[PDB]
DNA sequence: CGCAATAAATGTGATCTAGATCACATTTTAGGCAAAAAAGGCTTTACACTTTATGCTTCCGGCTCGTATAATCGCACCTTATGTGAGCGGATAACAAG
DNA sequence: CTTGTTATCCGCTCACAATTCCACACTAATTACGAGCCGGAAGCATAAAGTGTAAAGCCTTTTTTGCCTAAAATGTGATCTAGATCACATTTATTGCG
């Protein structure tokens, strides 16, 4: 099947939870660049192509979870505020 | 009247990048056209443009513009003027 | 047949299919409830808007 | 149609459901060639231009 | 960003005047010359804005220099072409006109509040001259009309002023001249003074509506539209098509007409015309206005040229031209592909193949995103000219661009959810989509030329969900039952059944060390199993050799094939498989237990080696076909011999004249239809003895395979019916009508069928593709009702607040009569601590789950009530927690927060519907079903014991019976019933109570050919007006020879013989008819036709003698049906097509017959007061016998039962269990298994409403949530102490109607009846919140459930990884 | 002090190029400075732009008026025949109460 | 006997079609005309102040060209010491072992 996928649903007593754990955060990593990701480059997927590795994926960040934190409206309020992101050419 | 997503990214990059490479050109001829309608309003004043740069007369009012036109060929990857028609 | 980009209407504003360009598979309602059963979210609102 | 030989015997999975493999020698003799033919036409107009 | 709540309120001319800029008077549209709109026309730019970007219509401002400045000559601002779809206009109507959305929308809103009823006055005045009163002289009526004949007579004398007025002119002046404050109190005092039928009937809708106008900031005089907004030109464009022509909408015509309707009634009729024509005109205006707003309500509008239903406004809006249901629901995907489907052995269980070229087309916007980052391209535009349409196309990063981007394979139709699964796309050379062979069982499709489309997720969020639940490696088990849906097909099972093959047929057990040694045949403990012992499993095969293998620290005697797959299982998880031929069914129970303890990974790995060794040995079989391979069983000539014996005696008796052609027309079928079934069974019996590797078949392609037996036993493909047409006979066909061919067609395809015998074989071949043309249509109609209602039935939290007492106690006395099942208790945490008999420490914890093994202990000794948290016993507002439910079924754990048990439960019972719907035809008129059993016998040993039996000595000399509830059971040493039987009425017993019997011995034998009639009491015989040759005559039998008096029917009687009813009454010693204590009805035992008697007038008869006997026949409509119409009966709470009247008062059973069938009151229960009596057709089958303590609500007859009938007593905890289990009955006979917890979630929805019986001070329409029995019923003396008691009653409405009376207005609007809810919520102003499901799909926002719910959206996993915790 | 064994270090000396010399006469090198050929400079004169007042003419364009006219009326012939059940108000017959 | 409300019945207006993609091919009838009228524009040349274009008329600045020749870089080859070169034969010194 896939790598470390059935291990994330057995470690915690829920499946629908793991979804947003690697959803509202994963899609947020791209719209925020890549700097917000402070963990080491160890927890990262591997893509075999041209004798090198690219992309990034996820499902390898879920380790230190918690109950109550932030609401749900600020997730994309101060995120797109600190970093605007765009696309320019020479 | 409503551009599709296909050319939506093309038309956007064809009207906001020329004024960047325009600075890299002879100050005199470039500043005449740029600092006239691009920063202000209305172009071609003749007896007023002669006192805007404080130099020549009303002859180069047509020459400078023409000399500049052929210089607009420079912006290849960047474009702005080629869209109005 | 396969379509990725094409023309769109005015008041309707939906994917069509001309001659040179292909046609887009209309996501029938029959495939909507089958998705709601899983209890998804974002993958349901996308097949309605953008 | 026509008549061909056949070694009636399954082929390791490749022939699952109504799946059939065909020898390359049959293609070499191009015995299965069908001409479709379409229809194109150019019309001149009296445009205002 | 997003949308929250929506506010709705009436529209006022003051508000519409704001958006509008002017009024249109000129019907003229635009010009064909300069293509410029006309001034003050329909498409005028003065009000609707400019036509082109930053430019007027004349030509005063063209250049972009003018950011936005109005013209002094034109009067038009300078804006873009987008502001055209916004803003509106109006039209000053000289003549007032009531709206249509507030007139036909009962209750009325423009007349009801004006004292006007609803139709008997506010519809006739609109037509011809009907002068109605609107004011009043001195205390008059406000409903009475006025005839024109009495009009000219009420002007001068005899009358006063009389405020006369026409039609539409008299409706707006009233609204402005009325006080809601005073008028409200005028009708409030009229609810007890007069009867509730003459006035109050209507007044009930007076206080309700008015109350809304007061609470909200509205006003009665807003329903009248003095002006009418104009639809934006963007919704009604006008752009030239091709050829210098144009294109306009027909809707525009509805504007050029209304103009001529008003201007005409201004300077022509309202000051010139007498009156006999001015009225007609005013009638046309109102009809021309309500037609534009909504056409189809009243007086459909027709355009000029070419008729056709003219389009209006409301019609095009919601789409009423299709009756709503067939709405425009369907959004075309911008990215999709489609091609031919093929196979791919190289693929895996979680992999799928796809065309090469298709990869570039689909992921087009994505492939360019990677080419720029690489070296292949540096600009998206430059790369666009690369892979255009030339010979420059070259492979590159196409391999890496598609690695972790799963795709959804959609193969319509799609019943459940397995129709849409996710697999990791892999590039493969070809123009077809290769699909996994093992997953073909889910898509139920063959590779004969089908077609399937594929979707591709764009957002990353969906990409994650595609590997969470959309993937196939996680959906192995079945949501419905729990058994693995994915199982070996044809080839993968063939390779396994081949390697795992023995020979059986052993002798016994012996030393055996030398001599035998025959291949790898099956044996107890001998052969090479002891001679060849090897420690390691490696060195064993090679030259084909078996012996002793070490597995699970034990000694066993199997071959290399019996431990080739059974050794790879312990590799991950150790188990134990019983020594049996591994087949398609054997693996089913294996995968199940390989998922109970562990997750999903350790189980999917086992499904890898199964495929590899599935196509390997399936290629070295060497199976073929020959002319002598179609051998025929010798048992065929053994079953025909006994058949010929009957055939050689069927024409012989026909030539004589004693047997009609019809008698032998239905006898030939009852001998050949059973001769073609035994031949197939006798064949397979031989293909499993001396040889099994036998090869048959022919030479074609489908899905079967050679070896006609090897594939039929492996469970691959090949039914006994199909095989019969190869080695057996042809069978029996059927006539186009319904009969069956006389002469059979034994001639097989081997010898060749005759020309005549082949002519009949074409008749029965037409019944094949004629009985499945309904199930293939759309069996998803069942799920079409549940989803559109239980869309809000989703888990809301983990723990509500309920205790353990008030819940649901699933009794063991349920079903039709008493047929319990583990299904109900299957997966549900217990509540109270049930004290079960036994030793100490045996009680069950009041906080533990329920497993399949844990339930086996409950339904073994308890047999009592078991307190357990159910779904309908939840104490929350809309939703059901995880504890109240149970298992997930989809996996092997408790339901997680987010499981939509309201949607999945609808599809779990909707998909099996493609296997139901049987019979539903007519072969010769079915009156009943089937039955058997003539004599009973005991196989064991014990003693005969009878319960409630009354046996005496009959005058005939037989041991008849008086009771009707006896039973023949065996009493064990413990006094427990081992077996039970049923003894028909009027049966003779050989032995009495207390007799000892043995094994294999008859204890009873009756005569199922006649139903004797015995009295219950004593008395003297008295023939009731039955004269011989006038009502009853003798009729001897040609068989028995015994003559008996047969009474004729009532319809066979003469003119005076019908007025007399045959009967046998009994009296005492005075001549008075005996009266039955309790019921109080005469003891007259009537005797209908076809009844024989052997008694004489004036004889002694005791309680037990047979007065007569009535030969039973066959009646009763088919109450055993299954499919869609059956399910759509109890759900919609509709009255079943199989009525079953149920009593209302409990008591005791007291039988009572009558000439015109049974009477009484469906077994009228006798109490201690006053019984009741009614009537019911004889088309009712008896179920409950005498001596039964039955209450109200309990099914008395058979089949379905009126939900509203039992609602009076059962309540909730009882009426729910019935409807849930009743549906599980039709799916019980089919064979499919489904948990009843999928119904307990949709039935609870019908428990949201509860009508109130006792009023007191309230009305009668009241009825909300039932979760308020702690204040409503308590509001009498304790709660608020108002001394106003008010009892209520539960209400079980239909499923569809359940979601109709929803607080939300958009809810019922998205389903049935939408024109009503949009007017009821506009007056009061309901601020509906996004809480439902379909209420979101229409607006566009994150789903208010499933993954994102209020209880789940609390916790996350962001905090910017440590850069946002200090941000809130 | 002697012994072991895989790597690094040793000599040979005739053969055949590789790298170096010199002081003076020839041949190359560098940037230098005007001239010619080219860039834009900043003049002063040759002409050309659409625009817009206008009014006069013919041709094509777009709109109405009144007049003249008969009528305010009449057969025989060709081919089909919507689907239902559910929800609703109104008209009629059977019923108990006065 | 007469009256009322109520239940059942009918015809009526009323609300109300949901299995899922694509390809090929094909398609429209009718208001009386003629003479007289005012309408727009056919695009005509006109003419002016105003504007922006388009010849090339000497100035000044840049840039390639050919130029001169003062001073520095460049072969002549036969002889001669300090340098280099190979292969793979045999001899040498390194740290320990025993």
């Amino acid at each position: 099947a896939r790598v470390t996928v059935q291990d994330a649903v057995e470690k915690i007593g829920n499946r629908f939870d793991l979804v947003l754990v690697a959803a509202r955060r994963a899609r947020q990593m791209q719209v925020g660049g890549k700097d917000p990701l402070v963990p080491e480059e160890n927890d990262k997927t591997t893509v075999i192509a041209l004798r090198e590795i690219e992309e990034g994926l996820i499902n390898n960040q879920i380790l230190d979870v918690r109950e109550r934190q932030e609401q749900q409206e600020q997730e994309a309020a101060e995120l797109q505020a600190v970093t605007a992101i765009a696309e320019g050419r020479r | 009247t409503l551009e599709l997503p296909l050319d939506s990214a093309t038309t956007e990059s064809l009207r906001a990048a020329t004024h960047d490479v325009l600075a890299g050109l002879t100050a005199r001829e470039a500043k005449v056209l740029r600092m006239r309608f691009g920063i202000d309003m209305n172009t071609d004043h003749t007896l007023e443009e002669v006192g805007k740069q404080f130099d020549v007369t009303r002859e180069r009012i047509r020459q400078i513009e023409a000399k500049a036109l052929r210089k607009l060929r420079h912006p290849s990857r960047s474009e702005v003027l080629r869209s109005f028609l | 047949h396969a379509r990725s980009t094409g023309s769109y209407s005015l008041v309707t504003q939906q994917p069509l299919g001309g001659k040179a360009q292909f046609g887009g598979q209309r996501f029938g309602e029959m495939e909507v409830w089958a998705l709601e059963a899983y209890g998804a979210a974002y993958t349901l609102q996308e097949m309605l808007t953008v | 149609g026509q008549n061909m030989r056949v070694a009636f015997m399954p082929w390791n999975g490749y022939n699952f459901e109504d799946s059939i493999l065909v020898s390359e020698r049959v293609v070499q003799e191009d015995r299965f060639t069908t001409i479709h033919i379409q229809e194109l036409a150019c019309v001149s107009r009296d445009t205002k231009l | 960003e997003e949308f929250d709540a929506i506010k709705i309120a009436l529209a006022s001319p003051d508000m519409i005047r704001s958006w509008s800029f002017g009024e249109v008077k000129k019907p003229e549209t635009i010009n064909y010359r300069t293509f410029k709109p006309e001034r003050d026309g329909l498409f005028c730019a003065r009000i609707f804005g400019p036509v082109k970007d930053y430019e007027c219509l004349c030509g005063k401002y063209k250049r972009l220099k003018h950011r936005g400045v109005i013209c002094e000559k034109c009067g038009v601002e300078v804006t873009q072409t987008k502001v055209r779809r916004e803003r509106m206009g109006h039209i000053e109507l000289a003549s007032p006109t009531a709206h249509i959305w507030f007139l036909k929308s009962l209750p009325s809103r423009i007349g009801l509040l004006l004292d006007m009823p609803l139709r008997d006055i506010e519809r006739v005045l609109y037509f011809e001259s009907y002068v109605v009163i609107e004011g009043g002289m001195t205390n008059l009526e406000r409903q009475q009309i006025l005839t024109e004949e009495q009009y000219l007579d009420a002007l001068e004398e005899f009358g006063d002023e009389f405020d006369a007025k026409m039609g539409a002119e008299a409706i707006q002046a009233l609204l402005k001249s009325m006080d809601l404050e005073q008028e409200c109190e005028q009708l409030r005092e009229e609810l007890n003074e007069t009867n509730s039928e003459t006035k109050r009937k209507k007044l009930t809708k007076r206080i309700k509506l008015l109350e809304a106008f007061v609470q909200s900031g509205n006003k009665p005089e807003w329903m009248i539209l003095t002006v009418l907004p104009v639809l934006p030109p963007d919704l009604r464009p006008l752009v030239p098509l091709d050829g210098g022509r144009f294109a306009t909408s027909d809707l525009n015509d509805l504007y050029r007409r209304v103009i001529n309707r008003n201007n005409r009634l201004k300077r022509l009729l309202d000051l010139a015309a007498p009156d006999i024509i001015v009225r007609n005109e005013k009638r046309m205006l109102q009809e021309a206005v309500d037609a534009l707003l909504d056409n189809g309500r009243r007086g459909r509008a027709i355009t000029g040229s070419n008729k056709r239903p003219l389009k209006s406004l409301a019609d095009m809006i919601k789409g009423k031209q299709g009756r709503f249901r067939q709405n425009l629901l369907g959004k075309r995907v911008d990215y999709s592909g489609r091609s031919v489907i093929t196979v791919g052995p190289y693929l895996r269980l979680h992999q799928c193949g796809l065309p090469k070229k298709m990869a570039l087309e689909l992921f087009k916007p994505f492939i360019y995103g990677k080419l720029e980052l690489r070296g292949l391209a540096t600009t998206i535009k430059a790369a666009k000219k690369m892979v255009e349409r030339e010979e420059a196309v070259v492979w590159d990063i196409l391999d890496e661009v598609i690695r972790e981007h799963p795709v959804l394979l959609n193969r319509a139709p799609t019943l459940h959810r397995l129709g849409i699964q996710a697999f990791e796309p892999v590039l493969i050379e070809g123009k077809a989509i290769q699909l996994h062979p093992l997953v073909c069982a889910a898509y139920n499709a063959d590779f004969d030329g089908d077609q399937m489309a594929v979707h591709v997720p764009l957002t990353l969020e969906a990409q994650l969900e595609a590997r969470a639940l959309m993937m196939s490696t996680n959906n192995i088990l079945s949501p419905a039952n729990g058994e693995p849906i994915i199982v070996p097909s044809q080839d993968v099972v063939l390779g396994l059944y081949y390697m795992t093959r023995d020979c059986v047929n052993a002798k016994g057990e012996g030393m055996v060390l030398t001599g035998p040694k025959e291949a790898e045949r099956l044996y107890r403990s001998g052969l090479a199993s002891l001679h060849a012992r090897v420690k390691v499993r490696i060195t064993e095969y090679e030259k084909d050799a078996n012996g002793e293998l070490v597995a699970k620290t034990s000694l066993k005697d199997t071959t290399v094939g019996r431990a080739i797959l059974w050794m790879i299982v312990p590799k991950g998880l150790p188990y134990s498989i019983v020594n049996q031929a591994l087949g398609k069914k054997a693996i089913s129970k294996m995968l199940n237990t390989c998922y109970r303890i562990l997750g999903l990974k350790p189980t999917v790995i086992f499904a890898d080696q199964i495929m590899y060794t599935g196509f390997a040995y399936a290629a070295r079989s060497g199976a073929s076909v020959g002319i002598d391979d179609m051998v025929i069983p010798e048992k065929k000539h053994e079953i025909i011999s006994e058949a010929e014996a009957e055939v050689a005696e069927i024409q012989e008796q026909f030539q004589s004249g004693l047997v009609t052609a019809g008698e032998r027309y239905n006898k030939v079928i009852d001998i050949w239809a059973a001769a073609n079934d035994r031949v197939s069974k006798a064949m397979m019996d031989n293909l499993q003895t001396e040889t099994v590797i036998n090869r048959d078949g022919q030479e074609e392609k489908q899905v079967s395979f050679n070896s006609i037996y090897m594939m039929a036993d492996s469970g691959a493909r090949g039914s006994a019916a199909q095989i019969r047409q190869l080695a057996g006979m042809r069978g029996l066909m059927a006539k186009p009508d319904g009969s069956i061919i006389e002469t059979p067609i034994t001639a097989n395809f081997r010898e060749g069928l005759n020309v005549l015998q082949y002519f009949i074989s074409t008749h029965g071949a037409r019944k094949g593709l004629a009985d499945t043309a309904l199930k293939t249509a759309n069996s998803g109609y069942l799920t079409r009702r549940l989803v559109d209602v239980a869309q809000d039935l989703v888990v809301t939290e983990d723990d509500c607040g309920t205790h353990e007492g008030i819940m649901m106690t699933p009794v063991i006395e349920g079903g039709d009569v008493k047929e319990p099942l583990r299904d109900r208790v299957l997966g549900r945490v217990t509540a109270e601590d049930v004290l079960k008999p036994g030793t100490a420490d045996i009680l069950v914890p009041r906080n533990t789950l329920l497993h399949e093994q844990w339930c086996d202990l409950l339904e073994e000794n308890s047999v009592d009530a078991v307190k357990v948290r159910s779904v309908v016993s939840c104490d929350t507002d809309f939703g059901v927690c995880a504890h109240c439910y149970g298992r997930d079924l989809a996996r092997g754990h408790i339901i997680n927060k987010g499981e939509a048990i309201g949607v999945i439960a609808a599809q779990s019972i909707g998909e099996p519907g493609t296997q139901l719907t049987m019979r539903t035809f007519h072969i010769g008129g079915a009156a009943s079903r089937a039955a058997a059993e003539s004599s009973i016998q005991v196989k064991n040993k014990g003693s005969i014991k009878l319960s409630n039996v009354k046996s005496v000595v009959n005058s005939s000399g037989k041991l008849v019976i008086t009771s009707r509830n006896t039973e023949l059971k065996l009493i064990d040493e413990f006094g427990r019933t081992k077996e039970s039987y049923k003894v028909p009425y009027g049966a003779v017993l050989a032995k009495g109570d207390g007799e000892q019997v043995a094994g294999g011995e008859t204890v009873a034998n009756w005569d199922p050919h006649t139903m004797p009639v015995i009295t219950e009491v004593s008395g003297f015989v008295r023939f009731t007006d039955m004269i011989d040759g006038q009502t009853i005559t003798r009729q001897t039998d040609e068989l028995t020879g015994l003559s008996s008096l047969v009474v004729l029917d009532s319809a066979e009687r003469t003119a005076g013989g019908k007025d007399l009813r045959p009967a046998l009454k009994i009296v005492d010693a005075q001549g008075n008819d005996v009266l039955i204590p309790g019921t109080d009805m005469p003891a007259q035992y009537f005797l209908p036709g076809k009844a024989i008697v052997q008694l004489e007038d004036g004889v002694q008869i005791s309680s037990g003698d047979t007065l007569a006997r009535i030969p039973q026949e066959s009646g009763g409509t088919k109450d055993i049906t299954g499919g869609l119409p059956r399910v759509a009966d109890l759900f919609e709470a509709r009255r079943p097509k199989e009525p079953a009247i149920l009593a209302e008062i409990s008591g005791i059973v007291s039988f009572g017959k009558e000439t015109k069938g049974k009477r009484r009151l469906v077994i009228t229960p006798v109490d201690g007061s006053d019984p009741y009596e009614e009537m019911i057709p004889k088309w009712r089958q008896l179920n409950v016998f005498e001596g039964e303590r039955v209450e109200r609500g309990d099914v008395i007859s058979d089949g379905p039962e009126a939900p509203h009938d039992i609602l009076r007593l059962r309540g909730v905890h009882a009426v729910t269990r019935y409807i849930v289990n009743e549906v599980q009955d039709v799916y019980r006979l089919q064979g499919v298994k489904i948990n009843d917890k999928h119904i307990e979630v949709i039935v609870r929805q019908m428990l949201r409403k509860a009508t109130i019986v006792n009023a007191g001070s309230s009305d009668f329409l009241e009825g909300e949530q039932v979760e308020y029995s702690r204040v409503k019923i308590a509001n009498r003396e304790l709660e608020a102490n108002g001394k106003v008691g008010a009892t209520y009653s539960r209400d079980l409405l239909g499923i569809t109607k359940a979601s109709l009376a929803t607080e939300s207005f958009i809810s019922a609007a998205s389903f049935q009846e939408t024109t009503r809810v949009l007017t009821e919520a506009a007056v009061a102003g309901k601020r509906d919140e996004l809480r439902g499901l379909k209420e979101n799909v229409i607006v566009g926002r994150l789903i208010p459930a499933g993954t994102g719910y209020a209880y789940h959206q609390d916790r996350m996993r962001r905090r910017a990884a440590g850069e946002a915790p200090a941000a809130p």
